[PDB]
DNA sequence: CCCTGGAGAATCCCGGTGCCGAGGCCGCTCAATTGGTCGTAGACAGCTCTAGCACCGCTTAAACGCACGTACGCGC
């Protein structure tokens, strides 16, 4: 039928590279969905907001940067960063 | 013979723990999707919901009411009480904005 | 429907307040309790009729449900 | 054309890129998106994934059991307060609240 | 430059209701930014209900749920009826 | 080229429809943007814009004032059962609050 | 003999005073160089401009003005007419900040 | 600069109460108070300085705090 | 009146059933992927000039501190 876009594999590959031995039930990976769904929208909305404040027109690797240092809280915004940096470098090479 | 007389209190702290680690929905199906039916028709008459949209505001609403009862509580500790009063709850919603 | 508002039962109130750790409950506190229901279901479903009604639709999904309490700040995962 | 290596394997990640890439351009948030966008975003998402699912698999090992249940998800979100913080104004179907009890409630 | 701003088209409306009284330049500041700040919510709360139903238009019907949404009470009736007796006069 | 009519004139409206329907365009909102979308944006602004200035101006009556002040704009806004509730989680700047006191602390 | 007015005569007095007018309460410069030496932990380079500050102190003080309220509202809920640490506590808990 | 959380005089600390209508101040609210200041600045500042940083400025603007403050649901009027 | 032994009941650990939702497999098809091509936003370089940073008089209302007692937090 109608192809729904969802993330309910793409949360099962991270669970399994994390933890190789649990399972996780639709319930949960609904909410999984959910909360990956929802976040998205936050970090999008704030970079489509950092660019418009400065009147620019494309959403950048540092638009994201911003956007998740002023959502993700302390600690976990580091490594998001640290992670995210990681990501666009080795896109890059 | 003696009956077992429990206290007031030890049976509500145990109902506590047994409700904390809980999953299942407090609030029955029916009582609850007949309010929802009766505060749309309201405000549009000859309407429906689906199951899960039920669900969904069943859900939301036992979660938004034990966050204001851990406010109600935390309130009457603060107020040197162990039990909660409806003024309680007005001071909760008061302070949240509502 | 009328007195349907009596439908979430004193017991249910208690059950509910039971997760939230209180250790006594008065007897005022479930016309309350219901009171705060109400007012608080008056708002979601309201929003929700008007989701619906954008959508031309005549059932309120729950989609339109999440988008009722994602935009108060209270947003519900798992639908 | 060359092989159709995917985005998420070329910057070593398992979230989709270009399903990120696509959401942003089709979601009316600006007029482009840049490259390292969807990369990053998709890091971000990652990693907010991986750090839920390993404490709810703690949480979940807490109590004995294999397979990941909404409880163990509301578990691991409250329990760490990065995620606590974050996800404040979050209500989550199926989890309850912590089983905390006051010590003046306390027997 | 040029900076966008509503503040001769509030003192217009500011005659309208009251012609005896005007406006400071702080006032004018708040005033330009309680338009604007409404000015995003609606607009995006119109944007995201645009997505919902996978719409690509923005319509009145769009602005009028979304005062709905946001307006509570009689306000939002109030401003409902005056957007459409404002369509009526403009279409 | 006809007479240059602006589109706030033809609904009755001091608000400005093109500049309304102008940010809306470049506030990547949406693709498309009606033509009933500004007219009905503006109408609801100049209504609030209305009610909140005829608010305010009964208040600076009532301290004598002439004159429009923030303090007159943050008294008019929580007076107002809906307006406060609406800008409930909104700061005023050199507006202050409501003068009320608990009937407790008084003498 | 002194007038010796009684205690809470006058902090009415400044309650009427402080809720009409509109002066900013925090001084300029000792909330200005606070704002330095918190920016101070995450850019040693950095400047403020004079509105900027401005902007600050009015929000904190209108966060703080509205988180008085609400400490002195759980003062009368706890039977108080004296505003505590642990109605601050509470205050932040049911507004969900701490 | 050390010690500038003692700038937020005690006098300081009591407009502010008497503004939000209380009529006694505890000795240990003073302490709080600026703990609970601390806080709220170190969150809205840190905010303004990613915000600064984005816009490849050196200097913080009061249009960068109208954000910082918006985006935590605390708009702020007249900048 | 407080400390300690025995027993009633709700809760916790454990063996057996199984079943129905979760894990794995097959297409395959539609959205992700490859290459090229421009309009164009953006990074970079030089000017500047308007506003912030640092120090200085001063003076004066704002603030620290001490003496006293009565509204009030707190114990019972």
């Amino acid at each position: 039928k109608t192809r729904k876009e969802s993330y309910a594999i793409y949360v099962y590959k991270v669970l399994k590279q994390v933890h190789p031995d649990t399972g996780i039930s639709s319930k949960a990976m609904s909410i999984m969905n959910s909360f990956v769904n929802d976040v998205f929208e936050r970090i999008a909305g704030e970079a489509s907001r950092l660019a418009h404040y400065n009147k620019r027109s494309t959403i950048t690797s540092r638009e994201i940067q911003t956007a998740v240092r002023l959502l993700l809280p302390g600690e976990l915004a580091k490594h998001a960063v640290s992670e995210g940096t990681k990501a666009v470098t080795k896109y890059t090479s | 013979k003696k009956p077992h007389r429990y206290r007031p209190g030890t049976v509500a702290l145990r109902e506590i723990r047994r409700y904390q680690k809980s999953t299942e929905l407090l609030i029955r199906k029916l009582p609850f999707q007949r309010l929802v039916r009766e505060i749309a028709q309201d405000f549009k008459t000859d309407l429906r919901f689906q199951s899960s949209a039920v669900m969904a505001l069943q859900e939301a609403s036992e979660a938004y009411l034990v966050a204001l009862f851990e406010d109600t509580n935390l309130a009457a500790i603060h107020a040197k009480r162990v039990t909660i009063m409806p003024k309680d709850i007005q001071l909760a919603r008061r302070i949240r904005g509502e | 429907l009328r007195d349907n508002i009596q439908g979430i039962t004193k017991p249910a109130i208690r059950r509910l307040a039971r997760r939230g750790g209180v250790k006594r409950i008065s007897g005022l506190i479930y016309e309350e309790t219901r009171g705060v229901l109400k007012v608080f279901l008056e708002n979601v479903i309201r929003d929700a009729v008007t989701y619906t009604e954008h959508a031309k639709r005549k059932t309120v999904t729950a989609m339109d449900v999440v988008y009722a309490l994602k935009r108060q700040g209270r947003t519900l995962y798992g639908f | 054309r060359a092989k159709a290596k995917t985005r998420s394997s070329r910057a070593g990640l398992q979230f989709p890129v270009g399903r990120v890439h696509r959401l942003l351009r089709k979601g009316n948030y600006a007029e482009r998106v840049g490259a390292g966008a969807p990369v990053y975003l998709a890091a971000v998402l990652e990693y907010l994934t991986a750090e839920i699912l390993e404490l709810a698999g703690n949480a979940a090992r807490d109590n004995k059991k294999t397979r990941i249940i909404p409880r163990h998800l509301q578990l691991a979100v409250r329990n760490d307060e990065e995620l606590n913080k974050l996800l404040g104004r979050v209500t989550i179907a199926q989890g309850g609240v912590l089983p905390n009890i006051q010590s003046v409630l306390l027997p």
